């Protein structure tokens, strides 16, 4: 359904700096 | 009297702590009703793809068996007390809370500690309730505005718990033990991270010894938290068989403990609400909302600000036919960045007295403030009183939202959604580029 | 149920 | 504090309440339900009810609507088939100007032309967001099938009305029901003698019965599922004999008191669940108006499965009608009854809408400990009738989704 | 007027008149009657499904081919039944009779064509509803009535656009059957007929229970329209024509044009007193499983029942056996004209013959019908009104209603 | 009366 879906990974593509999950954002957004 | 010493005049609340771990509050007021409830540390945020959904699960059998009060005995004690109970789930909290008269408050807490700590759990209603649970799903496809928050909390925190939904997919709903939830009550219900509040016509003391009877006997006895990070990303279930369109973007909140959460949810009521009925019309005052009356553009939209730990979710939800989407953004995107630049002080007061009436209102009665003495004591620590709350806001003016407004509007990576006949909806780039003014 | 309509300025509409 | 409770010579009351709270309120119950309405004049309240923020004397629409929202208050309007309320709220700072914008409303509304023009489509748009919870059709034709003439005209508007409305028409219906005589000016967070100030200044100023016929409606609408309800002429209230009601209706089933829960208890809702194995929902109606009321069930279930259900409950009445029954069940129905409306008022709105609700209908505000003494002084012999009435008695009925297998009364 | 029936319960009559004008009807037993809760609104689409894809032939190559002998597709359709109606000229019937029997014995019903069609059902819908006859009457029959006859011969709104195809071929195959069916034709020999349905048509309800139901619309139409009525009998029974005579004993509308009905015994009675128009007339109805008889109101709002109770207490009158003898006479010859001027025409004709072939298995000649009329009794006319009177009632009304009584006022 | 529905393809809509 709606909630059965899920989304996939992007870690292929996405930057380094973000690839941890267990970070956050905001350290490096105002480097991106 | 006057307005402030009103707020002196209120029910201080009153703190207790026990060995084992569990806090315990209350507020005494002239009510002669009263409501107790249990507001804990629990949700998905913490299970796992293999536990997704469990935590909801565990709401519907926790009424329906218990090892001194098995199958609709339970249930049947509120019954002939007269009372009512009630429930719900959170991604990081759930709560089970009864409202009920003074006299017969020590009859229910007794029960919580058979429902929380003796819940039976029987293989029966496992699955006669496993049944339940996919009867559901296919109802929230109904439940639009539940589809939305729930795809876009799986956009923004992807590859977290927080990702996952609350009832969890149908496929771990179809894989559920009793053991995987053992295990989740083994871990999740424990005294340090739990907290029991009520309010009415009763007094502090009368509960210390219930809590000192009954939950005395908990298990006193745990990880902590990753960091949710943020996303920005776009969603869309495309879907033009519709009436209309719920639509939802948002950006990162800050969280509960970041103090600038005053001034967002000022700037939500800034830009605060319609739907479809309200005779002011053009007549009204935030600009968005006159504009929407004056040519219909949408149907409803509401803001929110909710509060997660170290984040939250700053945002808007809109909901309008499939040839005005684009209008709507631009204009409302067009009051961030007015805000981001150009607030009136006047506007501002404006928002500041909607703020007041939103949490005194808000509070009418006992239900609503134990939920806010439930949640407070899970993420600010303390509660903070009413006269706390208002002098944070005057300190508030202009400069403070052209300061904040710039931290988490302007030019971020929001997260955007969609689900309907989103054809006219245009690119996240688009809507990026169309986020800072100039 | 005893039904009662419910409009304003700024609540939205209802039905009880 | 103590509720102070007056009247003037004009028939005019009022009270106040200074509980030292933040949040001023206030309420003016009014009798101008549509019960007033005659037939030229229906769908009327529909609009007065929206026909608040528009033109005044001592004020426009647009001044009104921007001077709430600075103090950041509201305008809420409750209106039944009895009555017409205007709530407000505010902080206790603020209650003098907005005091003024209420009875500007009332007291000085121009009802102007073409204001109202762009404010009649606004009906079609209400009248559907209510539909989308389909009981407010169902519900509405029990009183045009079992009443004729006051009661039997619904709160909202017909379709064809619209486009139709003068605002004459609204001046005759004004200036005959915003009355000095049949008004409460209910207040709260705020003291009695400017109340007792506002009024002597300000609202210094000056239908037919219930007749029961016993009808029936039908609407199969090609909608999946089924809504129903079957009834009988209650007791209006007042009369210990409409208590006797409001205990029963816990007795047979009150709804769900518990989330999701079974409802074991509730005689009704236990009695279908034998032979039954799908779902359906049900739970006993009340109501009770001045010159009468109305009491019986509302029924959801599936097409094939409507009169399965119903004669459980036509049948489990005529059990308790039979005398078979016992004390705790009603005990318990008794101590449902004597929660539910406490914990009605335990909200200030709640509580309000209790206090001049009885100013209108009598002249005096009963504390909720003496309802309990009515309630605790209610017979067993009264509780039965009570449903030897709903049964003996003639009958009315209506409903809503598929019909292939519904039944009529005498079925 | 030849009469014929094929072991499969198929009938076929003919009558070579020797006219030019050809004209074949397919009277058939499909009214709305048999449809149940779930297939409501489907004869108003099949009405129209007219025209559509078959087998042996397209959409289009028939709408062309009887345009260019210049005939017509005309379909009468009742609560019982379902006529497929044409004229042509005689010289080319061997081709419009292949066009027909695709209609009911070929179609596809396919998917596409039946969505254009669909909404032309709100069209349809509400050419009626300017005459505004057609919801009052229609609600008698959901008012008195409750499973067959109750469902109208229109569709309801929700309906549309939730119909589906297949939901006709369990219609179609459940109803056009050679059992109950009548291959009547006119201007057209006997053979021929028999010819066609021998090689085509070789292929193989609940009661109207009467309840007594009461129904209200307020519609803000400045003026009223209201019917009162009892349960009547069937035909065939003598009894129905008790009714049919007692219909222009009361009344029957205007014989004469802006005449004032000075013979028929209501509106005269309505006539004192009253001092301001109004038009009335009786309302007789004679289905197979029953009938309905009353009549059928107009006037102001302020002066419904003030009517009314002229009506109700004229029947009364009646049923006391105050009456006279050249009144029914009178009405008889009345009834007797109205049949034949009726048939008259090779269409009201026609609608005469298989009707009796459905309901009966038999055509009665007009000869004989005017001896049944003539053996009619007073004490039968009377029940008659005491059957009414003393029956259970229904009644429906539109307009203002702020003074229309109901039944037991 | 006794109504009756009528359409066609030719002749225009009617109402008995």
């Amino acid at each position: 359904s709606h909630t059965d879906i899920k989304v996939p990974d992007f870690s292929d593509y996405r930057r380094p700096e973000v690839l941890d999950s267990t970070k956050s954002s905001k350290e490096s957004s105002e480097a991106r | 009297a006057t307005y402030a010493q009103a707020l002196q005049s209120v029910p201080e609340t009153q703190v207790s702590q026990l060995d084992n771990g569990l806090r315990v509050a209350s507020e005494q007021s002239s009510q002669p009703t009263c409501t107790v409830g249990v507001w804990i540390d629990a949700g998905s945020r913490y299970e796992s793809e293999k536990n997704n959904g469990a935590g909801y699960f565990v709401e519907h059998l926790a009424f329906k068996g218990t090892k001194n009060r098995p199958g609709n005995a339970l249930e049947k004690e509120v019954e002939s007390m007269g009372a009512h109970l009630n429930a719900y789930s959170t991604r990081e909290h759930t709560a089970y809370y009864i409202k009920a008269l003074s006299k017969d408050l020590p009859k229910a807490v007794e029960l919580l500690a058979d429902i929380v700590q003796n819940c039976s759990l029987e293989d029966s209603q496992i699955e006669k309730e496993r049944d339940v649970i996919l009867q559901e799903l296919q109802e929230n496809d109904t439940s639009m505005r539940d589809v939305v928050f729930n795809y876009l909390h799986a956009t923004a925190f992807q590859g977290t718990p927080l990702a996952q939904s609350v009832e969890g997919p149908s496929e771990n709903v179809r894989k559920l033990s009793r053991a995987d939830l053992t295990e989740y009550l083994s871990r999740h219900y424990k005294a340090p991270r739990m907290v029991l509040a009520a309010a009415g016509g009763l007094e502090h003391r009368q509960l210390l010894d219930l809590a000192q009877k009954h939950f005395s006997g908990l298990s006193g006895t745990v990880p902590t938290l990753s960091p949710c990070r943020f996303t920005g990303s776009q969603i869309c279930h495309r879907e033009d068989g519709l009436p209309l369109a719920h639509v939802a973007i948002a950006v990162e909140g800050p969280g509960w403990a970041h103090p600038d959460n005053v001034a967002l949810q000022v700037a939500n009521a800034i830009i605060g609400h319609y739907d479809c009925t309200y005779g002011g019309g053009a007549h009204l005052s935030s600009p968005l909302a006159s504009i929407a009356a004056t040519n219909k553009l949408c149907q409803s939209f509401q803001t929110f600000n909710i509060c997660y730990a170290d984040t939250g979710l700053l945002g808007a939800h809109f909901v309008c036919d499939h040839m005005s989407i684009d209008d709507m953004m631009f204009v409302l995107q067009g009051q961030w960045m007015r805000l981001c630049t150009s607030a009136t002080e006047s506007e501002v007061l404006r928002g500041k007295n909607l703020l007041r009436n939103a949490l005194v209102s808000h509070l009418d009665g006992t239900t609503p403030v134990c939920e806010d003495i439930g949640r407070s004591l899970l993420t600010y620590g303390r509660r903070i009183p009413l006269a706390e709350w208002e002098s944070r806001i005057a300190e508030v003016d202009a400069r403070v939202v052209r300061e904040v407004c710039s931290k988490y509007f302007y030019d971020q990576c929001p997260a955007v959604a969609g689900f309907g006949p989103i054809e006219q909806l245009p690119d996240y780039n688009r809507i990026r580029s169309g986020m800072f003014w100039l | 149920r005893p039904v009662v309509a419910s409009v304003s300025l700024n609540v939205p509409a209802s039905v009880r | 504090q103590d509720l102070e409770f007056t009247r003037l010579p004009n028939g005019l009351v009022i009270a106040s309440l200074e509980n030292y709270a933040p949040a001023s309120r206030i309420g003016l119950f009014i009798k101008a339900g549509s019960r007033y309405e005659n037939s030229n004049n229906l769908g009327t309240s529909h609009l007065l009810r929206l026909a608040s923020s528009l033109t005044t004397k001592g004020a426009s629409s647009f001044k009104i609507t921007r001077g709430i929202e600075a103090v950041g208050g509201k305008l809420s309007v409750t209106s039944t088939r009895e009555n017409m309320a205007y709530t407000v709220e505010c902080l206790r700072d603020d209650v003098d100007i907005l005091m003024e914008f209420l009875l500007n409303v009332t007291t000085a509304p121009e009802f102007r032309r073409w204001e109202v023009a762009a404010l009649q489509p606004q009906l079609r748009i209400d009248k559907a967001v209510a539909l989308q919870n389909p009981q407010a059709h169902v519900i509405e034709n029990l009183h045009a099938a079992a009443y004729r003439n006051a009661l039997a005209n619904s709160l909202y508007c017909p379709d064809y009305r619209i486009g139709k409305v003068t605002p004459v028409e609204l001046h005759d219906y004004v200036q005959n029901h915003f009355t000095s005589a049949r008004m409460a000016l209910i207040g709260l967070g705020v003291s009695h003698p400017v109340l007792k100030q506002v009024a002597e200044q300000f609202l210094n100023i000056r239908g037919a019965k219930a007749k029961y016929h016993g009808g029936e409606i039908r609407e199969q609408n090609g909608d999946s599922l089924v809504h129903a309800a079957l009834v009988a002429e209650s007791a209006a209230i007042g009369s210990a004999e409409a208590n006797a009601f409001s205990v029963l209706q816990h007795v047979l089933g009150a709804g769900p008191h518990v989330k999701r829960g079974s409802n074991a208890t509730s005689s009704l809702y236990q009695a279908v669940a034998k032979g039954v194995h799908e779902p359906f929902d049900v739970s006993a109606f009340n109501a009770s108006y001045s010159d009468s009321g109305l009491f019986g069930f509302y029924t959801i279930s599936q097409a094939a499965s409507a009169g399965d259900v119903i004669k459980a409950a036509y049948n489990q009445v005529k059990t308790i009608a039979q005398g078979n029954l016992s004390n705790p069940d009603v005990q318990a129905a008794k101590n449902k009854l004597k929660a539910g409306y406490l914990m009605s008022v335990e909200s200030s709105e709640g509580f309000l809408d209790e206090v001049g609700s009885q100013a209108l209908a009598a002249g005096s505000y009963t504390p909720p400990s003496t309802v309990l003494q009515q309630i605790d002084a209610v017979a067993d012999a009264d509780v039965i009738n009570a449903a030897k009435k709903f049964v003996s008695g003639r009958k009315s009925m209506a409903a809503s989704g598929n019909l292939g297998h519904t039944p009529f009364i005498d079925e």
